RNA sequence: GCCCGGAUAGCUCAGCGUGUAGAGCAUCAGACUUUUAAUCUGAGGGUCCAGGGUUCAAGUCCCUGUUCGGGCGCC
RNA sequence: CCCUGUUGAGCUUGACUCUAGUCUGGCACGGUGAAGAGACAUGAGAGGUGUAGAAUAAGUGGGAGGCCCGGGCCGCCGGUGAAAUACCACUACUCUGAUCGUUUUUUCACUGACCCGGUGAGGCGGGGGGGCGAGCCGGGCUCUC
RNA sequence: CCGCGGCGGGUGUUGACGCGAUGUGAUUUCUGCCCAGUGCUCUGAAUGUCAAAGUGAAGAAAUUCAAUGAAGCGCGGGUAA
């Protein structure tokens, strides 16, 4: 016999401090009635972000999603917790008549986290090619996926968490596989799909504090 | 019902999630989290025939609702998630769609993204029916 | 619903409470009657309650009789100012008439005497013992020495099926003095045509036209 | 002995104090080029028995004629 | 063997009258703290359809003009029904809620009675020093350690 | 499961591949239909009947009358190696 919703306080949450927007929306939480406290039913919540509204002109395509981590007041505060690709793109790029390539590798950064990393990869067709396949080999596949196994570790281990989203707001990495895989045979459509953490480290406050300033 | 904005200078988000079946459709709108909701709905609280459970018109008659339920609370922009029965199952959202989007965007809101969640498997279980299927 | 200088649970003396002249809130004359509240005593059972009682002030109200009868009462009573009249009245107020601007009708008080009690069950039955004009035994119809009292402020009174009692007592017109030899009279005889029960006296209104009651003790 | 519910057309059977419903049998027709199955009207009703009070009773109360639950027991 | 006796034993169950055990209620030993679910009492607001009829006249007992401003809207007689609606109430029914009492209330809570297990009754809780190491704006030490 | 009894005793120095209570009788082969009855069990304020106690009223009181009312039988589902 009670509207439950005058019960309820919106709070905000925030984003780390490489990107350019800090606010990303409005969140209720009850209030701490005697034992549930409002902090912690708010804390492990997770905020499926795309990036193009995170950023100015970058492209839509790609998603990123945050948790929570801890309570300033009126006020949560956000870690990377992975990223995502959409499924207009993938399924708009996936078609017949081409080689699709897939990879995935797992890596600890220099403070630990385990991240996960997928990948694709798929051929073009060239200018001239009158030839209606284009289809690779196998062993031409597996000399493709050392590369990138090579190159996702090689710029794993040797830093922190906090430049890797710098690695990934761009497409620096599909670029560099693009660029030392196309002596082989040549592909066009090259991303990251899915990088996923495994086992975050112990909570140290204030890490996070300077990834806020 | 409680309100800490202004109005032009940002637009207060939610999201949604329209569930669309051949024969029941539901609008769930939440919060950001998902795992906070504001408000529930379905088609067939509204029509008394089981047989039009999924009609389009069934599907205005609680998206008006839920718009006017939630205009007294204070949302100005959604977002969408839309999603089909899924699985091993079809894959084809039925026709409680087009007309329950336009249905509330023509009631006053701000249609923010679009995409799709339908679970979509990588490699399924069996389908129930035989191997001749269900035939009639 | 109210009555703005009388309160209704505030109990007045015999005296007091013909304060009464303060309930003019219309110009006309009030028709002062009385809602009793009659406890214990089921009208479901045998036990019955129908009689009458005699008043002195002369309430003025209207009055229209139809005494009916075949008797030595036409020869006893033709000067004393009613219409008596033989079962040539009987053919007449048979309700053949349901009809425009005259009915077999507006007679406040009817009559059954001993020789007309196969008739007047007979004929008028089902047109009078509903609007109450039909005549009985515990409605004292033998009005040689009570058609008088019919006139006079004499009144009569039974039992509700809702568990009380309506009857006119009064017209808030008459005077003081006159009024309480309508609260005499009014108390005496509920206790003693009332039959040996829980308490009897319970609930009693002054009413008026647009009133309120007020109970006194 | 205490309390309690139950009886309506030829079988099962509806009834919302202001009116006798229904399904299945028996007839006569219609639909089909003709049989089957389905379609519709019609015939049958004393609402288990007497009273009550009510404007109005199948309907609430009352008892008697018929079936049944249960707890009880000093001639 | 068969019968009789007002003679008995062993067994069985729907024989008659009783019993250990077990199930359920009540009073006690038996305390300390908050929330919630009622039994209504005083007393508050809402509604009613065979039509007839100024409506949905649920039933009151009258009243024969007020009401509201000498003026206007309505009769009780009509209009028409089983009782008539101008004229105020009381009395029912159920719905809803405040109310004080009423009261029978159920889950969460503490430890001290009582009960259980373990040990040769062997390192408990706070507070310190020492450590991984830190909001590092080093420091008061922070969840584990 | 024992026992007149208690913080009593066996199974038990045991723990579901284990204790305890039953009907059939090797293997091969099959094991049918019936839950109305007598049993058994489960949903029970979905309620007709249902003590003591604690409650209300009338009485000078002993008393008398009312509300409420646990299990179980009743009513409703499941069960035939
Ligand atoms: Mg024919
Ligand atoms: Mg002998
Ligand atoms: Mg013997
Ligand atoms: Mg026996
Ligand atoms: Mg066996
Ligand atoms: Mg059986």
């Amino acid at each position: 016999v009670v509207d439950p919703f005058s019960k309820k306080d919106w709070y905000d949450v925030k984003a780390p401090a490489m990107f350019n927007i800090r606010n990303i929306g409005k969140t209720l939480v009850t209030r701490t009635q005697g034992t549930k406290i409002a902090s912690d039913g708010l804390k492990g919540r997770v905020f499926e972000v795309s990036l193009a509204d995170l950023q100015n002109d970058e492209v839509a395509f790609r998603k990123f999603k945050l948790i929570t981590e801890d309570v300033q007041g009126k006020n949560c505060l956000t870690n990377f917790h992975g990223m995502d690709l959409t499924r207009d793109k993938m399924c708009s790029m996936v078609k017949k008549w081409q080689t699709m390539i897939e990879a995935h590798v797992d890596v600890k950064t220099t403070d630990g986290y385990l991240l996960r990393l997928f990948c694709v990869g798929f051929t073009k067709k060239r200018n001239n090619q009158i030839r209606k396949t284009s289809y690779a080999q196998h062993q031409q596949v597996r000399q493709i996926r050392k590369k990138m196994m090579e190159i996702m570790t090689r710029e794993v281990q040797t830093n922190d968490l906090k430049e890797v989203v710098n690695k990934l707001i761009p497409d620096s990495i599909g670029k560099d596989i693009e660029k030392a895989c196309q002596s082989i045979y040549p592909l066009h459509d090259v991303f990251v799909r899915k990088v996923k953490m495994l086992k975050k480290p112990k909570f140290e406050l204030g890490k996070l504090m300077e990834l806020h300033g | 019902s409680l309100g800490p904005q202004v109005a032009e200078g940002e637009n207060v988000f939610g999201v949604c999630h329209i569930f669309a079946s051949f024969n029941d459709t539901f609008v769930h709108v939440t919060d950001l989290s998902g795992k906070e909701t504001i408000c529930r709905v379905t088609g067939g609280m509204k029509v008394k025939a089981d047989r039009d459970e999924s009609s389009p018109y069934a599907a205005m008659l609680a998206a008006q609702d839920v718009a006017q339920r939630c205009k007294e609370l204070g949302i100005t922009a959604l977002h969408i998630k839309l999603r089909a029965t899924g699985g091993n199952r079809t894959k084809t959202p039925g026709p409680g769609a087009q007309s329950a989007l336009r249905a509330l965007a023509r009631s006053g809101m701000k249609i923010g993204r679009i995409e799709d969640v339908t679970p979509i498997p990588s490699d399924s279980t069996r389908r129930k029916g035989g191997r001749r299927g269900r035939r009639l | 619903m109210s009555s703005k200088v009388s309160r209704d649970t505030l109990y007045e003396a015999v005296r007091e409470v013909l304060h009464g002249n303060q309930r003019k809130r219309r110009k006309f004359l009030e028709t002062v009657e009385l809602q009793i509240s009659l406890k214990n005593y089921d009208p479901q059972k045998d036990k019955r309650f129908s009689g009458t009682v005699r008043l002195k002030s002369t309430p003025r109200p209207k009055f229209s009789v139809c005494v009916l009868g075949d008797q030595q009462h036409c020869d006893e009573a033709k000067a004393v100012d009613i219409p008596h009249m033989d079962i040539e009245a009987l053919k007449k107020l048979n309700k053949n008439k349901k009809l425009v601007k005259k009915l077999a009708k507006k007679y406040d008080a009817f009559l059954a005497s001993e020789s007309l009690i196969k008739q007047i069950p007979r004929i008028l039955g089902p047109g009078l013992n509903k609007a109450g004009k039909f005549p009985s035994l515990l409605t004292h119809n033998e009005n040689m020495v009570a058609k008088v009292d019919e006139v006079k402020s004499t009144i009569k009174f039974q039992m509700k099926k809702v568990l009380c009692l309506a009857v006119a007592v009064g017209h808030v017109k008459m005077t003081d003095d006159e009024l309480v030899y309508n609260i005499h009279l009014a108390v005496n005889f509920l206790v003693s045509l009332l039959k040996k029960n829980w308490q009897n006296v319970r609930a009693l209104y002054i009413k008026s036209t647009m009133g309120k009651p007020q109970r006194l003790y």
